[PDB]
């Protein structure tokens, strides 16, 4: 329910995928992939907001939802919600 | 651990401390490179390690969390903060902010924020709803800060008559005119103690500049609050960037309708250093003045306000005369009529040794309705009356006797009354 | 929407407007800065966006419309104006122009005026063709400024005692002499609402240069008019910049047969801020002043004059005395009679908590026969000579308590007589 920011480290390397505009590989706890690309990250009442697209999709989800993420380029880090 | 709990314990507890957890050859290296030193050893175990500071952001857009038991001085143990945060939450320089850090990765040199927990000792969501300083209404100063004790002791009488010559509110913007050897180091000790024993409400900042290093110690232990010094060994840009420091840490506060007071020693030494460091515009004043290095200072000293939306900014700063230097003549020149209370000390009262040495006719204050009352004013003026033709040496010799007689000023009017 | 009644907005009920339209971290920003995102942010809907402000000239012949808001300082909210505007029309600084603005484009940081509608506030073409101020024909002041409102209140004494001592009215440079801490800033008030109610029609503009920011807010909601000021925290080229603007606004309106007024705090602020910026030619005059420098000061204080063809520029300035400066004297020096009218304040008169402070033997008008009519000369001449023995401290007294009981100067005169 209630929205919790994520650490530092994670997003400084979200920020640097979408200022590179690179493709990123998300993954969740259920196990689903999305090998998209993410465009900027913003932000909507409190909340910030990742904006990720495939094909023109452009959906946009919570970065506290987002379990994963990989690349060769930066490392395959993991976020922590404590 | 928590980072602000070691930069207060002893040096010597922290070299024990150090050599338990395996560390070695710590005993010849700087305070700020043993806690370095140890919370990378810390680091090892994986534990969580907390921190806090004040927020300074350079040119590139990154910044550091300076701390102030250092008096904001770089150092290794400096917290980074990448510009993607300062973005992510908008900070400004001189916001405090605690949370988890992380030791530095390959190619890092200082320890890195992890987690903000608190900004400004609020939520990060509600700190960045804060309007901003300058779109403050500034107001006249009407909630008064009575210095009186009131306890009856010797060193009560030096805050008496400070009420009775220029009554200090908040928001205030003061000026304490001082030659040297006029005993002006210990007035502003009667002030922090009582504004620290009157009103713990209000945030109390003393600011030293250009200051003998056993002055601050002395300064540190006496004062109940947060006091930040730079002595005369460091260079220019040192005594700038303190009070650049203290200046944008007080209006992040002010902005959170919190009272701020600042004690100033002293705006000459301050205007002199932004002098040095300034490019030369081909304008220069006389005795080696330049036309612009006073912009600076007086941004400094304009900041004192009463913010009608909420909390007040008080700088109550000293500036120096007849000390034979016609570079702090002409400095003096340019703050005179700046500030809306005044305070004057003589040396010919201090060669008689009889203290405080304030020249009560030359101090006093704008707009005093609002901070006294009706009957109390009456009373100042009728007392003042009496001041007025007497000489200045006189003048505190008979005030102190009267006062000296009596505990508090409401009997001291009474008793003068009949 | 409309410019100026954005502007006029409050700046907590600006973040909730830029919330409502998608705008985002409007808080912890200047107020110049949210009215820019939020014209952009409505420009963005494509909607008409009108605007208006007061022409500036550049060096380079670039345009831009300041506020009156923002005391006429240059930010993001100004509105570019292209040259070509300015050669198809008689534009000069200090034009006001009312029209339709566009957002800018790529390259361009500055909203573009796009269809000007009022200038002057008249037709575009009317104003495209008229007399210059300087080809004007002076001529001395032939009308009075009442400064009576009948009502008897404890404030419209002041009121008639400097109607009493020197008859002020339009078109003749007027001078105020005020030493520290003489209820100057008080008497500028009651002459500010005296001249709003009693003459509604003139355009009343009142410059403050280098004062202290709780003083200007105290200003502007207490004068009825435009209020335009520069503290001290701001550089010596904003103090000449405000100046500028606001002679330049007055010259338009006189040309436009308005007659407007304009109160100056202070000219020896404003003449020690040209002697700051003015680049030094290699001649260097007693009391660190120079002799071309001057020459802008004065042309300033000269400009006011009463047009035949209609309107009037009436300046009433005001003149520092005994500050303890060096400089300060040799600015008084240039202005010892340069201004028809004069009226001198006194400190000794103010010290007993009387006022006003005015020194009746000092003050006095030049031609005073041209204001009001023969009968009343006598009048004033008759209370001259049995004021005269008496000393001006002892004048005071005199004045208000025979003015207590009287409710208008026709009953005083009719009064003194039995
Ligand atoms: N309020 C006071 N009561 C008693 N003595 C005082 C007081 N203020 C100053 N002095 C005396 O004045 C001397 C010098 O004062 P100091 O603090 O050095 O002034 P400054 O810092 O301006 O040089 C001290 O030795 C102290 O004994």
């Amino acid at each position: 329910d209630t929205y919790q920011p994520i650490n530092c480290d994670d997003y400084d390397n979200l920020e640097l995928a979408c200022q590179h505009h690179l493709m990123l590989t998300l993954e969740l706890k259920d196990g689903e992939k999305l090998q998209a690309k993410a465009s900027d990250l913003v932000s909507r009442k409190n909340v910030e907001y990742l904006v990720v697209e495939a094909a023109g999709e452009t959906r946009e989800l919570r970065l506290d939802k987002i379990t994963s993420f990989s690349h060769p380029e930066i490392g395959t880090v993991v976020v922590s919600e404590s | 651990m928590n980072l602000t709990e070691l930069k207060n314990t002893p040096v010597s507890e922290l070299i024990t401390l150090g050599e338990n957890m395996g560390l070695e050859n710590l005993a010849r290296m700087r305070k700020q490179d043993i806690i370095f030193a140890i919370l990378k050893q810390h680091a090892k175990s994986g534990e969580d390690i907390f921190g806090d500071g004040v927020l300074e952001i350079l040119q590139d857009g990154f910044g550091f969390l300076r701390s102030a038991d250092s008096s904001y001085l770089a150092g290794p143990d400096d917290i980074y903060v990448s510009p993607s945060q300062i973005r992510r939450f908008n900070l400004r320089t001189g916001d405090t902010i605690s949370g988890k850090i992380r030791p530095p990765k390959e190619g890092e040199r200082y320890f890195a924020l992890l987690k903000v927990n608190e900004v400004n000792f609020d939520k990060p969501e509600n700190a960045r709803n804060k309007i901003l300083f300058e779109n403050l209404t500034p107001l006249h100063a009407n909630s008064r800060l009575r210095m009186e004790r009131g306890n009856g002791s010797t060193e009560d009488l030096t805050a008496r008559v400070l009420d009775l010559a220029s009554p200090i509110g908040r928001g205030q913007r003061g000026l304490i005119v001082a030659p040297p050897k006029a005993g002006k180091t210990m007035l502003l000790q009667n002030i922090a103690q009582s504004i620290a024993y009157n009103h713990p409400d209000c945030v109390l900042m003393v600011l030293l500049i250009d200051e003998r290093p056993e002055e601050v110690t002395e300064m540190q232990r006496l004062v109940k609050g947060e006091v930040v010094a730079s002595t005369f060994d460091e260079p220019a840009s040192r005594h700038v960037q303190v009070a650049e420091m203290v200046i944008e840490k007080a209006k992040r506060l002010v902005e959170h309708k919190k009272d701020v007071i600042i004690l100033l020693d002293s705006i000459t030494r301050l205007a002199r250093a932004y002098n040095t460091v300034v490019p030369a515009s081909g304008k220069v004043l006389t005795g080696g003045v330049d036309a612009n290095a006073l912009h600076r200072p007086k941004r400094f000293f304009g900041a004192a306000r009463n913010v009608e939306e909420g909390g007040s900014l008080t700088i109550i700063a000293t500036a120096l005369i007849d000390t034979g230097s016609k570079m702090d003549e002409v400095i003096y020149e340019e703050f005179k009529g700046t500030g809306n209370m005044e305070l004057h000390l003589s040396r010919k009262i201090a060669e008689k040794r009889v203290f405080p040495a304030i020249d009560y006719n030359r101090s006093g204050t704008r707009k005093e309705e609002l901070l006294t009352t009706q009957e109390e004013l009456q009373k100042m003026w009728i007392l003042r009356k009496i001041i007025h033709p007497m000489g200045e040496i006189d003048a505190m010799e008979f005030l102190i006797n009267k006062l000296a007689m009596t505990k508090t000023n409401d009997d001291f009017f009474e008793m003068m009354k009949r």
